[PDB]
RNA sequence: UUAAGUUAGAAAGGGCGCACGGUGGAUGCCUUGGCACUAGGAGCCGAUGAAGGACGGGACGAACACCGAUAUGCUUCGGG
RNA sequence: GGAACGAGGUAGAUGAAGAGGUCUGGAAAGGCCCGCCAUAGGAGGUAACAGCCCUGUAGUCAAAACUUCGUUCUCUCCUGAGUGGAUCCUGAGUACGGCGGAACAAUUCCGUCGGAAUCCGGGAGGACCAUCUCCCAAGGCUAAAUACUCCCUAGUGACCGAUAGUGAACCAGUACCGUGAGGGAAAGGUGAAAAGCACCCCGGAAGGGGAGUGAAAGAGAUCCUGAAACCGUGUGCCUACAAGUAGUCAGAGCCCGUUAACGGGUGAUGGCGUGCCUUUUGUAGAAUGAACCGGCGAGUUACGAUCUCGUGCAAGGUUAAGCAGAAGAUGCGGAGCCGCAGCGAAAGCGAGUCUGAAUAGGGCGCAUGAGUACGUGGUCGUAGACCCGAAACCAGGUGA
RNA sequence: GUGGGUAGGGGUGAAAUGCCAAUCGAACCUGGAGAUAGCUGGUUCUCUCCGAAAUAGCUUUAGGGCUAGCCUCAAGGUAAG
RNA sequence: UAUCCUUGGGAGUCAGACUGCGAGUGAUAAGAUCCGUAGUCGAAAGGGAAACAGCCCAGACCGCCAGCUAAGGUCCCAAAG
RNA sequence: AACAGUGGUAGGAGAGCGUUCUAAGGGCUGUGAAGCCAGACCGGAAGGACUGGUGGAGCGCUUAGAAGUGAGAAUGCCGGU
RNA sequence: ACUCGGUGAAAUUAUAGUACCUGUGAAGAUGCAGGUUACCCGCGACAGGACGGAAAGAGGUGGUUCCGCAUGGAAGGGC
């Protein structure tokens, strides 16, 4: 028997074309385009998933150098100083907010420097 | 077995592989094609009776061309029978062939059963 | 009041989202028409003018259908 | 050559049983609670899905007149079997031979010349020469079993459903194109019922707004449903120092409030980032294609070969055409096919057998049995053979 | 001006392109015919496992075809590599 | 250390490109000229060389606003002397 | 459970998602079917629900079977813009 | 031509918020890297780029007992 088939290429097409809401001009209203540009995005989440991690951690060494060279110190002295104590276990993110929320964290810059000598 | 819960055995029947529908098959654009590439006139043919055939040929005490053929043991006659010195034939039976083997021979004739020739 | 600094807002028009329409005939339902066969019929018409047409026929326009100056019909035999 | 009976065809007739109650509803054939008919539960219609509402269906009938068949009467016509075998017949320029082409010892066709026998007679069995075996040439006529359907009747589809199916569901071989032969479209849907909008108002009209009909008027004449491109009106957020395959990740502010979910919309700023397809050693390219949206658009089927899996039976496994039977399953039909042993060109023998003097060597084959009938799937071959796309050649015609 | 003639392996009478209905180095229409093409372009849903080659020998070989090399699936040998 | 042999089914591939070693070759340094020989791309994303098919490091099942390193780097653009 | 593994073109192998039809069983639907529009839901993918609007009469679930079986590219064909 | 009133096409077209320079790069960079410039939107001109179109160069001898035409002779045997 025949078969003829609307419906599936409607739903399949309407689909890309939601999800291309928000899109400039014509890259929400025509499938053609809506198709490459959602790929395109695909490709992009996948490679900025990867790139978010190594940014939020070079943010989080400037704010450490910042924060250490208010104390005396540069962020690589301080950072050996603070491994060569074994309280380096702690992080760089959670010394980052102990250098914008409480910046008392100073004692650990001592222990470094105490370390150091 | 129900009209509604039919199942086929396992491993009788296999989907057809239809090819040049999408790049997620396997064979999509290509389609699996991949890119650009002295008699004679008339011979006498008997047929074959092995011993081991006459080996517990109980069938019929005198083994007729034709009881050969009637019972199955032998199916198109072909030009005629002949017994061929093959399996070790154990029973009290006569025999009745068109042409017999030198190792067919001596095994009716010390089998004891009759061994005459059409 | 003076000086030096910070910011806000602005829409001629435009972008995104939303609400509401127009145009246009996909889609879904549907069938008046097709397609492939089966079982039977029947396998020719014509000089007593064929097949196919032209022109005409209605109370009142054109066209289809039906009919032929006996022209939208005549006679008969049946059915209803 | 007619005449009587029977069955058909070409009109038709008859034909059972529910307004059941009740609910929704514009409408009941639907839901729920009850009954009936059935040789009739095929089908269509009716305001929605009907056995019992209508037309009908099963079963019974029916023909003045034309026809199609049968049966009988009538009608018409009509000898066979023997004994012999004295004597005649059994199919004339034929049977056969040459001569050329044709066709192609050659083979036949046709012509081109010739030219027998004839019952004690001839012709055949690849040639000729003999044995045997079958037949009787040179005159004519014959139904049935088979081939196909432009048509008519009754039906049937794991056939299409308006870009499909006929080119043509619609005044289609039409409209159009061509001098002509010829080529050849597009175009279905108000509503159950026109009940198809009296009347009032704006307007020259068209077209609107009320009123009215209707279940619906956003069902009002290209009048079921009505998507996308494309075109507009209103509004929440952003935008006039900014350089961009337009997104993606981070991110304030503002505006909302969801299939309550580590919610939705918009986004000032920061980082990263050279479309899709085809092709190529290699493309972002000054390789190629696409204005956009929608529909349609490409590995099938038949017959062979082979391989795997499944099922049945197994040294055996299987029927074909036909007959009967709803276009079915099935029953019978065993002719035929494949396998159960090989070797040698053959000759013949045979778990061996050829070659070779070789019991030399060598080749093959037994030397531990599995095939067969169907079905699914993979691949190969022949058919237009995955789809689209040349230049050329031939046949019959139409054109100064 | 009007009415006519010559037709396609032909005409326009051999010597001329100047052509025969937008067609002419062979007109047009229908059929053989869904011709043939080794040339060109395209071949539509998804995920999982493994994963090449662009080297040698022939083909009147001509970017085409065949045999080796390199891939995958199944069954056996098994432990050889 | 787990591969490799046979049989059977199915294939694709037949203009490869660049870089480094040699020293086979003008055997020497070669350039040549091919010859070998290895790698990468083809079929491979990620970090480095500003940008960069073939160079250097290194082979992406998917999430995380966790840590240690490779090549390469630490005045600012731009993470770290 | 303990290890080991999961880049990929040609290509080989495996498991599935959807569409039309048919058969059997079960059902929906005028208190509103298919189709169309919207949404902040569910699954590893192809995909599948649930609510609201429009629509105004048919549709779907389970197991099998058969295919005119899935479109973004052919200077594709037809229509609309 | 230009302004105003009326009417109203075509080639072309992957989407596009489409600067310049120096390099890099499979042909020649708007879209790659580094820098320098630039408030938003139009109207009329130019012909620079226009990856616009035009162009155009360019042997005998010699083995075989195999079968044998229904039957024999008479013919003919794989190699």
């Amino acid at each position: 028997p025949r078969v003829k088939g609307g419906t599936v290429t409607r739903k399949r097409r309407k689909k890309v074309l939601k999800l291309a809401k928000g899109y400039f001009g014509s890259k929400h209203t025509l499938y053609k385009v809506a198709n490459q540009q959602v790929m395109k995005s695909g490709n992009y989440a996948f490679r900025d998933r990867r790139q978010k991690k190594r940014d939020f951690r070079k943010l989080w060494i400037t704010r450490i150098n910042a924060a250490a060279r208010m104390n005396g110190l540069s962020y690589s002295r301080l950072m050996h100083g603070l491994k060569l104590s074994g309280i380096e276990v702690n992080r760089k993110m959670l010394a980052d907010l102990a250098v914008n929320d409480l910046t008392a964290f100073n004692q650990l810059a001592d222990a470094a420097k105490a370390q150091l000598n | 077995m129900k009209l509604h819960e039919l199942k086929p055995s396992e491993g009788s029947r296999k989907t057809r592989n239809r090819v040049g529908r999408g790049i997620g098959s396997g064979n999509g654009k290509t389609a699996g094609k991949g890119h650009k590439g002295f008699t004679n006139i008339n011979r006498k043919e008997y047929a074959v009776v092995n011993l081991d055939k006459l080996n517990g040929f109980a069938e019929g005490t005198e083994v007729t061309p034709e009881l050969l053929l009637e019972t199955g043991v032998i199916s198109k006659l072909n030009a005629g029978v002949k017994i061929l010195g093959n399996g070790k034939l154990e029973k009290k039976l006569t025999v009745k062939a068109n042409k017999f083997s030198a190792s067919a021979k001596e095994a009716v004739e010390a089998a004891g059963g009759t061994a005459e020739v059409i």
